[PDB]
């Protein structure tokens, strides 16, 4: 589909507004825009990322944990969950010894199961992680450049169970 | 919490400029819109009974709602010219008075707006410049604050 | 302190939504809001573009030269890539000041001061510290004999 | 004459020939070298800036600085009152130098000449030709 | 009948009506052009000064008529942008319609003169200009906007 | 203070830095690139000339130099190549640090000099060159190596 | 003055533009062909290699010959014994034949427009300017 | 069963540049010699005791290596100009003489490398050619055969 | 980041005033240093062997560090008499010459001083002023930059 | 741009900073840093005080002078919890500069950027802000009736 629509799949294609994705309507002949609207990343829940190439990141660190603080949906307003989370990290070096936990908003949305994670700290970067549609315990995580959307750093986020 | 001023203008009249988008992403943009309105006080579809408000989805209200943010459009569009902007902000204070529109519904169609505008930005937009902007373009068409 | 070549392409991208209309309009205002807050802190620079007529606003005469002192610097950052050029350009962009009587290294710091409070109001996304690294580098270079 | 839309073409076409960073300077580049091989009487007042060696930074610098005048006059077009002032400042920056009106007219028939490659067939040259004009001859 | 404006042809309409609004200072544009294109009808034909005596047309710059410029031009706009959805698109020109029955003054021979500026006046923004696909289109909506006089 | 040499930045320069190395006759370019080096630093501080007296610089063309030449130059080479491996890199400088620092005569005043000679040098070995980039890193370089006279 | 630097920096450009098989013929002609152009009066000694049609395989034989030895002085910018000799064997392959000493400073010209297509705004022209005038001068 | 003469050598040294390579490619090329090396002879591992030797992936060791190709490099990059190679090999032999090194180590270092640059060049790879210039370097270190 | 002028001296020459302090605040601000320092750069432990440098705590290098600290002083305290400073620093100068020092170690202790000092200040502190004032210092004593 | 008590305890204790000896040397430089800030913004002042002869900075006649200065800004500080007396003495400073041909409402405006970029240097913790505003008001009763 389009670059802005969502696909509903099926062996009967139909594309519509990513902005109808799980807002009440059934816009969708098959519904899908609507059948399946479950929060992956909802408070209380904590994933574990493990580094696999970080070109960015202050710490370069091995590990960084990511704690979703709070989660609420606007009631008028499906299509779009926000977020508050805690983006915890142990670094060590020689001349000291550091732990962070920078907290940031974030929204997800169940258009594309895409969390978006706006920048903690001013040095605009942020996270992107895209969940696999049907997993929900193991999503790519990305750091990026929000103004420019780059990449330069991905994790493996796993739902620390 | 701020002001509709100058700048805070330019930056609503820019983002303005990549939410609004064009072709289908309009269409949708201002369905959404609508839809979180009405969603919030569906009083309101009352008025709009004229161009089928009943169903969202009917060309005649595809029309009106890709009509009003037309004007919208023009608002915004001219924050920087407060001559200009006046006069339309008038004109459609005329095409509404009359209407027993409450600051009640006005409120909703904001937080429409905006909450869609930052559906549709996802990060780079503002929400104080907007709702700041937002309320200056709908004070000019109740007449109120 | 250092303008890192990430720094650089965060910038190159910053300016793309600042100046983003061929029209004067907008890095007119922009540009122009920058100075009112050089005056509202560093009142006395005010004299120094009596030249330009800085006492009639909307002048044009002074207009045009807002859009210059906003091309100059559009020119700059449209040379992050290019450094050898830019060092050079940067050079001469301090000649054109040094030979302005009445300019002090420490109108620069205060212009600079300027943007850093005026650009994150126009545009979101603005990485202020990025931002803020480039530009001193480049002030630092064009006011180095100023003072 | 450059009225109204004749302006808005140009200022629209100088827009995607012109371009943005490097592609800029290869653009100023490829339009003084082109200048120069035809009329090699100009590399006299360019001594300032290298202008031997086009290639060189000290010429490079030179080159955007002068299309970056030229992108503030076309972006001046349609407001009169600054084009005028515009232009007429430019032309104190030149006039101080020993430089044959021709030279100008030279000029603009090679910016003509790579806006040309550079857009291809739809460059509006009648555009141009009347509005590029209208700015030489305020500095000529 | 049924061939004119089809899919390729307005898809075209839109993509080269969309060159236009590259820069976010569309205002001074729609302005400027919708402005210039109003003139230019009153040029050719007068008794039209009297029809837009109500937004003081007298001052081309005056925010009375700039407003109206937006207004005009951007309602061409609506209907470009629409092109892609005949029933809507219908709707919203007989709303059009409506809006220019109730202005006693205005007659067709106007339209068809103006449909003659405007053909005249986009290829010398657009540097990509396709004349047969737009004449096709811009025909489809000038008409049925005029179709109460 | 920890924005100087980043990641993109000497991502740079190692990419910048191999434009070099393409032809296998490394050899004779590293040697007469760093013998120019060299002598275009006792050039402008001969109490250098003294320090280098024990590899022969007296004569440039000299194997005793030219081997030197690699020497030097090819340790830049591994400074430049453990750009990616902090503490591999600063292990890597620190040792090349230990290797100055017992060689009286040496003071840091040479290292600014060599820095800003082989700032201006580079660029003009090499098409591409992105003076901001390697000017951060050198500096972390030459800083380094010479933290100890 | 070609020093050290400014010839590596040749050698290493001449390496991208000139390029290898076809790639090179394409070069050559180009060259020869905005050469003619702009001064007819070499056809003139160029009559034993089919002067008069440029893309004929004779010409085509010939422009890659005279690239060729280009190359070899290039590559011995570095080494000055080889090259003082290398271009007075080439200066007497020439001398024999009215030969205005202004065609070279016209081939050279040429060669550093082409050669600036081909590299782009990263053309060195000083170091090329410099050091293949050097290798002209042998010869003229 | 052949002399690292004057061709042997320019094929090592072409060869050499292949295996050599950069960046990471080296920072483990080197990596890879040195366990073959030391899998060989772990006695040896005692010399190096001073620079991690006992971690072969630690820092200092990992710039140890990087460091020891270093020389190499110069060695046999030079093995076309018998003056300046002296002069390389015998400022290596200094660095060397008075550490207890058998020539033993020596030569399995030396089967360390070539099988590394064997399996590196995968095909275009001459042993003996190798096997007589490293000797030929080697020898220049030791001061013996 | 800056240089150590009139201000900037007479800010440094204030602020070590009350992080000096006096008595047994001494006696540790000092100890507190060195520890700093000498966990920094273990080496440097080997040059204060005369004055027991292998116990940081010993009466010998008590004496020492507080000793040391009083150059320190002068230094400072005359950061607004480069007459007489240059006389001081030069004496020092002398006191060291001959050492095999190396700026490696400098750089620590100044590090060292710095955090030390920021300790005792809690917030009235300015880093960038110290670091120029204390290099200054420093490169008077060795020579160098 | 009201000096609040808390302002005054602020500055009362900010000043015990930059007058802790009761050795010129130091208030001096400082307030002379703070005039060379002056003339170099508003090199007319300059001439004003030939009479202590400032072409000869050493001087003494002129060392002095600084200090009579520096004595009266703290002679006005150290009174700002005696607000009465402040308030005359306060007049009386201006009533000592009215009659000094010459003086400006602006020369005024522009010792008291002075400071804000001169003391901010000499030592840290120093609340711009807060010294702004009562330096303003003890400026504004200054120079009432001086343009
Ligand atoms: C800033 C927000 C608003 C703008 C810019 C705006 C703009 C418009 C515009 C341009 C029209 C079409 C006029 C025409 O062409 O005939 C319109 C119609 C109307 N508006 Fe608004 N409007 C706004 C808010 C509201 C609100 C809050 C309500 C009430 C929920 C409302 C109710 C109406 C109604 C009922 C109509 C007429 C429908 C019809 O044509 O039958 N508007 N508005
Ligand atoms: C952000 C860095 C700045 C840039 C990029 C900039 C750029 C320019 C440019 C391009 C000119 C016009 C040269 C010409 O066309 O003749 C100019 C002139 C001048 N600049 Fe700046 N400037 C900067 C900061 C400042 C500051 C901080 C001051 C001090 C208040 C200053 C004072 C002046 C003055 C007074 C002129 C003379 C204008 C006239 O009378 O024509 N500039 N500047
Ligand atoms: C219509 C295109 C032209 C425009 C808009 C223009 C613009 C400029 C600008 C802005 C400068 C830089 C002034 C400065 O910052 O110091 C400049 C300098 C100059 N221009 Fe032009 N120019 C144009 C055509 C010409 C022509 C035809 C000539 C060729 C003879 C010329 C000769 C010069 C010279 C010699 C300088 C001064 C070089 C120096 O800085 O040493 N210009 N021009
Ligand atoms: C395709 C081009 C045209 C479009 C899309 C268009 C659009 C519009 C729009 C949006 C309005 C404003 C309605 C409102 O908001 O109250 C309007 C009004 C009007 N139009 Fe058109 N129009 C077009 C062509 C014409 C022509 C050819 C004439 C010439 C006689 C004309 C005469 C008028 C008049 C007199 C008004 C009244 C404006 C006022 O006083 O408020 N229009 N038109
Ligand atoms: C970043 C550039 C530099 C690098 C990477 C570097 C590298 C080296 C290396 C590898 C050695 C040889 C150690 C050995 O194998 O025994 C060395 C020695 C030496 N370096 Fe540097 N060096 C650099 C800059 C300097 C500077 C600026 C000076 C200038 C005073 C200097 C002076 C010396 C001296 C005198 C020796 C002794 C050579 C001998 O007689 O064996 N180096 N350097
Ligand atoms: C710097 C560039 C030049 C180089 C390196 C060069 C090289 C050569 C070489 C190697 C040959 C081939 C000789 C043979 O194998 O028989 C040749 C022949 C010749 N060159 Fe040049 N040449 C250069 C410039 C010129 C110029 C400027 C002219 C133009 C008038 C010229 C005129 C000739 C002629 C007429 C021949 C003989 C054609 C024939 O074989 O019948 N050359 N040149
Ligand atoms: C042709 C092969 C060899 C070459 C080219 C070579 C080269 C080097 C080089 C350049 C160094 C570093 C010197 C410095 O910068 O301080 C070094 C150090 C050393 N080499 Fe070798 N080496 C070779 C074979 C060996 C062998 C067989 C051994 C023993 C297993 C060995 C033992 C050492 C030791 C222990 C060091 C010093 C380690 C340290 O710095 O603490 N080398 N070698
Ligand atoms: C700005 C910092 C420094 C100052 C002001 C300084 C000052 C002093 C003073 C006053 C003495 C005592 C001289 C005497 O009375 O005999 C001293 C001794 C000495 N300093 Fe420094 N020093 C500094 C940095 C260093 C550094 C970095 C080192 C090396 C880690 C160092 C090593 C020594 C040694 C070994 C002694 C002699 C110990 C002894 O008496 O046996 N100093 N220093
Ligand atoms: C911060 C506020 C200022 C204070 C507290 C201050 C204080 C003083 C004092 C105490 C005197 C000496 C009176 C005497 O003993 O006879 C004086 C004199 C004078 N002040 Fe100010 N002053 C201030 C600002 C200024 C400014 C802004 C100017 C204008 C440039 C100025 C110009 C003068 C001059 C020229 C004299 C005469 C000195 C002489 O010739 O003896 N003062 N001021
Ligand atoms: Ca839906």
């Amino acid at each position: 589909c389009d670059e802005h629509e969502h696909q509903c799949g099926g062996d009967d294609p139909q594309c519509i507004s990513k902005l109808f994705v799980c807002d009440g309507h059934n816009d969708c002949r098959n519904g899908e825009d609507e059948k399946d609207c479950t929060l992956p990343t909802k408070a209380g829940d904590k994933f574990i990322g493990d580094v696999c190439f970080d070109h960015c990141t202050k710490r370069r660190p091995e590990h960084m944990t990511l704690a979703f603080e709070s989660s609420s949906i606007a009631a008028f307003f499906t299509p779009i969950a926000d977020l508050h989370v805690h983006i915890e990290i142990e670094s060590e070096t020689d001349e000291d010894e550091s732990e962070v936990s920078m907290p940031a908003d974030g929204e997800y949305s169940f258009a594309d199961h895409r969390l978006t994670i706006h920048p903690p700290e001013e040095d605009g970067l942020g996270l992107v992680g895209e969940f696999d549609g049907y997993n929900f315990d193991r999503f790519v995580g990305h750091i990026v450049h929000e103004l420019s959307e780059e990449v330069c750093a991905e994790f493996i986020f796993h739902r620390k169970k | 919490k701020k002001q509709c001023g100058v700048l805070e203008g330019l930056k609503v009249k820019s983002e303005w400029g990549r939410a609004y988008g064009s072709g289908h992403d309009r269409e949708a943009f201002s369905q959404a819109i609508w839809r979180a309105t009405f969603a919030q006080v569906p009083e309101s579809r009352s008025l709009f009974k004229r161009v089928h408000g009943d169903d969202t989805s009917h060309p005649a209200f595809i029309a009106h709602a890709d009509r009003v943010l037309g004007g919208l459009d023009i608002a915004i569009s001219t924050l920087d010219q407060p001559a200009t902007l006046k006069e339309e902000l008038d004109h459609l204070q005329v095409q509404h008075e009359g209407r027993k529109i409450p600051d009640n519904y006005f409120d909703a169609f904001k937080t429409a707006i905006l909450h869609v505008v930052a559906a549709q930005l996802g990060r780079c937009y503002d929400r104080e410049a907007w709702d700041a902007c937002i309320d200056h373009i709908e004070d000019g068409i109740k007449g109120h604050h | 302190d250092c303008c890192s070549y990430e720094d650089r392409r965060e910038i190159r991208h910053i300016w793309d939504d600042v100046w983003s209309s061929s029209f004067t309009d907008r890095r007119v205002a922009i540009v122009r809001a920058v100075f009112d807050d050089l005056f509202k802190h560093y009142p006395t620079s005010k004299a120094l573009f009596e030249r330009v007529k800085i006492d009639e606003p909307e002048s044009g005469e002074f207009k045009s030269h807002l859009v210059r002192v906003a091309n100059g610097l559009k020119l700059l950052i449209n040379l992050l890539d290019d450094t050898l050029v830019l060092q050079s350009h940067l050079g001469h962009l301090a000649d054109q000041h040094i030979q302005r009587k009445g300019v002090t290294k420490e109108y620069f710091r205060g212009i600079g001061e300027a943007f850093a409070r005026v650009l994150p109001q126009v545009l979101s996304c603005f990485n202020v510290d990025a931002w803020n690294r480039c530009f001193h580098r480049l002030v630092a270079r064009i006011a180095k004999d100023l003072p | 004459e450059c009225l109204v839309t004749e302006s808005l073409k140009v200022k629209l076409q100088w827009a995607s020939a012109f371009g943005h960073a490097h592609e800029r300077v290869a653009f100023g580049l490829e339009l003084w070298r082109d200048i120069i091989d035809d009329h090699p009487e100009i590399k006299a007042p360019f001594s300032r800036v290298r202008g031997d060696n086009i290639y060189s930074p000290e010429f490079g610098a030179h080159s955007q600085r002068v299309l970056s005048g030229l992108d503030i006059t076309i972006s001046m077009l349609d407001t009169p009152d600054m084009l005028a002032a515009q232009l007429a400042h430019l032309k104190v920056q030149h006039v101080e130098r020993n430089l044959k009106p021709e030279f100008f007219d030279i000029f603009l028939k090679h910016l003509l000449h790579v806006l040309g490659d550079r857009l291809g067939t739809h460059f509006d040259f009648g555009a141009w030709h009347d509005c590029v004009d209208q700015i030489i001859d305020g500095i000529k | 009948h049924e061939h004119c404006c089809s899919e390729e042809d307005h898809r075209i309409v839109q993509k080269q009506w969309d060159i236009l609004w590259r820069d976010t200072e569309s205002s001074k544009i729609k302005i400027g052009f919708g402005r210039l294109l109003l003139t230019k009808l009153a040029k050719d034909i007068p008794e039209v000064n009297d029809l837009f005596k109500r937004v003081d047309i007298e001052h081309a710059e005056g925010p009375k008529f700039s407003a109206h410029a937006l207004r005009i031009l951007n309602g061409l706009d609506l209907a470009i942008n629409l092109l892609d959805d005949p029933p809507a698109l219908d709707a919203a020109l007989d709303h059009l319609a409506h809006q220019h029955e109730v202005r006693e003054g205005v007659q067709k021979a106007h339209f068809k003169k103006f449909g003659e500026i405007l053909a005249t006046g986009l290829p010398q923004v657009l540097d990509d200009y396709d004349a047969l696909a737009w004449k096709s289109c811009l025909k489809g909506i000038l008409t049925k906007i005029s179709s109460r006089l």
